């Protein structure tokens, strides 16, 4: 793995003290739309001095960390992967979770009871 | 133990007796819905997955019909992009301009699927105009707005299966339909933040929030 | 009017100026910070300024509270909030308010209240 | 199954099937109770077979229609929910099953409510849709949301506050609710709508020109130029 | 001559009055010239927020767009009816080479032609084989001109020129540039 950190022009800080993450976006549980939920996001985790705080004089968020807005998007695991080693950055990955698929009938909704129904549906 | 079949020219393998709706998933094909949930049971209020189907006469709602072999689906047809404009502007005609007020701006479901199946304009312009729903106290975590509900039953099917708080229900017909308490009684249940979640509008939403 | 000013030291201003208004004296939201708050926090400042020419510009949650209320013999009432000798689409988008609860239902985008009767 | 088709079973069963295989025409056979109502000049309720003239239907049994034979202006074979023959054809219709679905048209129960010319068919059809508004049971979208814009359009077309583009709209948005719902409650709403703006075209455009020049004009959705939203309620307009 | 000098009395420019107008077309280089100033009662007014064109205004609109009843969306969306590129590597340009094209169909055999794809979709076939193994006639059929000439690279709207050097030109005979047109 060849060690690109010295000619990217960034500096020995971000190499050595920030550590990042690589994940795949979670499927909003707000919505039913899964279309930013592809992409592998590269996102850097926060310092606790450095990440926030309220200005003195209006209360704007002022911050000093500045990878804060910066965030990459890839096609592929193995391309974060890839692309963080050669970096020169520690990174963790986090792995997605999917739906269990479960068998759906409509059928389902009114079958029959012997005992107890222990159940009134609405519809 | 698996049915093989045709969705868009893709070729696809689901189990037996499963939705429409699961194998346009499996195939990666995008169906619009309102009324269907992975962790709820099937109904077929909304009328928005509609998909053309070989041998029925008929646009079948996606979410209800279930999988059977030879089947060849199409997604794409100039019959289902009209019935996905009717029936998107059928659920525009009542639904109040609340869209700055509103708390699901850029999370609307409704509002999202309204650009990309949805027509262009609006028609509805009568002097009489867009009924109005009275709003209904449920309680202190869950504000409830209910003149933008778009009647999808989602709520009153979770309450009913999994929270087992069987007090939401809908009381009436035709548009004097309500989704609440018809007593007005508060609502328990230990997840009840969790509906607020789950309906595609904004008609329940977060109280401190 | 005397504050303590982080310090023991009390400053003093007038108490024309620790009103949120002219109009209301409190303050109308939860995270408002009143004047006693604000001048307690930053009058390194306000020295050698006139307190005359901030402002003050009359709180609307006391005169929307003096407005009559509308009635409506209906069931729901109309609003779009415009002017009618203007020339064009002024005021809110148009919204329809249901009045069947015992008491006055406000617009959510201008607050006039309408009730049935 | 109906209360009918179960009553007339032992009877065909003692009788057998070719006897009652006789009347009426190849698949469309044997009896049937018509119940002829609305402006006949004697209502009554008759059995009578499959596949008859519509002519010697009305004037056979019924008496005559209330003011002769010109005094037709339209015909609903069947309940409220299939669309109206005029007055041209229905002289020359069998009431199957076949000769009324090749007149775009249902047998359904075989209800025949005549309309008389003195009456108006566009208060009738208001009527129709004001009956399927309040029986929706309000499930799913289409049909729930689409009585109701049918009613808010009737009763705007039965005045006449309208351009005569938005019959053509109505018939649109009859295509609308017409296959996309769970029961037939749908496509009962759309078919009334349907057989007005293909029969009854010119009668309502005649009262949206006398509400042309009897009032001012008027745009789109009834509004004329004076109406506007005062405090509550719409003034300017008479609001239908 | 359809654009030539005009005289200063169709100008909008207040110009002068008198006998100082007889003074002036005496005392000047070209007398159909203005003097630069706008005419005051004509020149903006009334002024833009001040119009009774402003409360007669309506948004315009095209008729098969503007349409209530007619037009689905569906059918006058364009975003969404994009082409897109037609990326071709040089083996699918051997499978148009060799198996032939959809109105050139060199194919017979149409369950043993699968199998004839699959190897050069396998990459069985190279390109310059492919260049080999084909035809003359194909070759100045589907790769060159049907004379046997390079394409030549195109263009969307041919533009022909014509100079024109009369007196409808610009500037007359011995100015070093040229009207083109
Ligand atoms: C809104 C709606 C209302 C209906 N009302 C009746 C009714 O009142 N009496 C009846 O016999 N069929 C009625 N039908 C048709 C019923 O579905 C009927 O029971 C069935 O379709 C046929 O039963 P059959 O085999 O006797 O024809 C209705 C259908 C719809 C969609
Ligand atoms: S829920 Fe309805 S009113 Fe609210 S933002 Fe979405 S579309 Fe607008
Ligand atoms: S309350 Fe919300 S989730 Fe329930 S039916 Fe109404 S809009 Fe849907
Ligand atoms: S068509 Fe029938 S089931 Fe569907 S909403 Fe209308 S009344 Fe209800
Ligand atoms: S989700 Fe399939 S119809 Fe409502
Ligand atoms: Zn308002």
């Amino acid at each position: 793995v060849p060690a690109h950190e010295i000619v990217s022009g960034a500096p020995a800080e971000l190499s050595r003290n920030r550590v990042v993450r690589i994940y795949q976006q979670a499927k909003p549980a707000t919505q039913s739309g899964e279309y930013g939920t592809f992409a592998w996001r590269l996102d850097w985790d926060i310092v606790d001095v450095a990440n926030r705080w309220e200005n003195d004089l209006i209360g704007w968020q002022s911050s000093g960390d500045y990878m804060q807005a910066t965030q990459m998007k890839f096609t592929s695991k193995e391309s974060a992967i890839k692309f963080a080693n050669k970096q020169g950055w520690d990174f963790y990955i986090q792995e997605p979770h999917h739906r269990k698929f479960r068998v759906k009938q409509y059928a389902n909704n009114f079958v029959h009871s012997y005992g107890k129904l222990k159940h009134i549906r609405t519809k | 133990a698996e049915i093989e079949l045709t969705i868009d020219g893709h070729k696809v393998s689901i189990e037996a007796g499963s939705a429409l709706i699961q194998a346009c998933e499996k195939a990666g094909v995008t169906v619009p819905r309102y009324c269907y949930h992975d962790k709820l049971a099937i109904a077929g209020n909304c009328r928005m997955c509609l998909v053309d189907v070989e041998r029925a006469p008929k646009p079948v709602a996606s979410c209800a019909y279930p999988v059977a072999p030879g089947m060849v689906v199409r997604t794409d047809t100039e019959r289902v992009k009209q019935a996905r404009e009717n029936v998107m502007e059928m659920m525009l005609q009542n639904h109040p301009l609340d869209c700055p007020v509103c708390d699901q701006g850029g999370e609307c479901d409704l509002q999202d699927q309204s650009m990309r199946y949805g027509r262009d304009r609006g028609r509805f312009t009568e002097i009489t105009g867009k009924r109005s729903t009275e709003d209904k106290n449920i309680g202190p975590l869950v504000k409830t707005s209910m003149n933008r509900c778009i009647h999808c039953t989602r709520c009153v099917r979770f309450a009913n299966d999994i929270a087992g708080a069987p007090e939401l229900g809908s009381s009436g017909r035709g548009n004097d339909m309500q989704i609440g308490t018809y007593l007005e009684k508060n609502l328990n249940t230990e997840l009840s933040g969790n509906v607020i979640d789950l309906c595609p509008v904004g008609a329940l939403t977060n109280k401190p929030y | 009017k005397s504050i303590i000013s982080y310090n023991g030291n009390t400053i003093e201003i007038p108490e024309e100026y620790t009103k949120q208004a002219p109009n209301r004296d409190s303050t109308w939201a939860p995270a408002q910070a009143s004047k006693t708050e604000i001048y307690k926090n930053n009058m390194v400042r306000f020295e050698q300024k006139d307190l005359s020419k901030q402002p003050m510009p009359y709180a609307g949650i006391e005169l929307i509270a003096q407005q009559p209320v509308r009635f409506v013999h209906g069931n729901t009432a109309v609003c779009d909030g415009a002017n009618h000798n203007g020339p064009g689409a002024q005021g809110h988008p148009k919204i329809f308010i249901n009045v069947d609860a015992p008491g006055s239902h406000a617009c959510q985008y201008c607050g006039t209240r309408y009730e049935k009767e | 199954t109906n209360v009918e088709t179960v009553a007339v079973a032992p009877t065909i069963l003692r009788r057998g099937g070719d006897w009652f295989a006789s009347f009426g025409r190849e698949r469309n056979s044997g009896t049937k109770l018509f119940c002829i109502s609305g402006n006949v000049n004697e209502p009554c309720t008759v059995e009578e077979e499959m596949s008859i003239p519509l002519r010697e239907l009305l004037e056979k049994h019924c008496g005559g229609i209330k003011g002769g034979w010109d005094n037709l202006l339209g015909v609903i074979p069947g309940g409220c929910s299939v669309p109206i023959l005029p007055k041209n054809i229905c002289e020359d219709v069998l009431m199957d099953f076949d000769a009324l679905k090749d007149v775009q048209s249902g047998l359904g129960t075989a209800a025949v409510i005549v309309i008389n010319k003195q009456q108006d068919v566009i208060r009738a059809i208001q009527r129709f849709a004001a009956f399927y508004k309040h029986e929706s049971c309000g499930q799913c979208t289409p049909c729930r949301e689409g009585t109701t814009w049918l009613l808010k359009a009737m009763d705007r077309f039965r005045t006449g506050q309208a351009k005569e583009r938005e019959i053509d709209m109505l018939y649109e948005l009859t295509k609308d609710i017409e296959g996309h719902t769970i029961c037939a409650l749908g496509d009962a709403a759309a078919w009334p709508i349907q057989g007005l703006i293909r029969n009854f075209r010119p009668e309502m455009e005649t009262r949206m020109k006398k509400f042309h020049d009897e009032v001012g004009a008027v745009s789109v959705g009834g509004w004329m130029k004076d109406a506007r939203v005062e405090k509550g309620k719409v003034v300017g307009a008479p609001l239908p | 001559l359809p654009g030539g000098p005009v005289p200063v009395f169709k100008k909008y420019t207040v110009g002068s009055k008198g006998i100082w107008e007889k003074l002036r077309v005496l005392l000047a280089i070209a007398p159909n010239r203005s003097t630069g100033n706008p005419i005051v009662p004509l020149y903006r007014v009334p002024t833009p927020g001040s119009r009774p064109e402003a409360n007669v205004y309506q948004d315009p609109s095209s008729y098969p767009t503007n349409d209530i009843a007619e037009n689905p969306y569906w059918k006058r969306d364009h975003r969404r009816a994009y082409p897109q590129t037609a990326f071709f590597d040089q083996k699918t340009v051997t499978g148009l080479l060799e198996l032939g094209s959809e109105a050139t169909p060199r194919i017979a055999d149409g369950e043993a032609g699968t199998k004839a794809l699959a190897n050069i979709a396998n990459g069985g076939v190279s390109f310059t084989q492919a260049l080999g193994k084909s035809s003359k006639d194909v070759i100045y059929g589907e790769v060159l001109t049907v004379n046997g000439l390079p394409p030549v690279a195109p263009t969307l709207a041919p533009k022909q020129w014509k100079i024109i050097e009369g007196e409808a030109a610009i500037y007359p005979k011995g100015y070093p540039c040229r009207t083109f047109h």
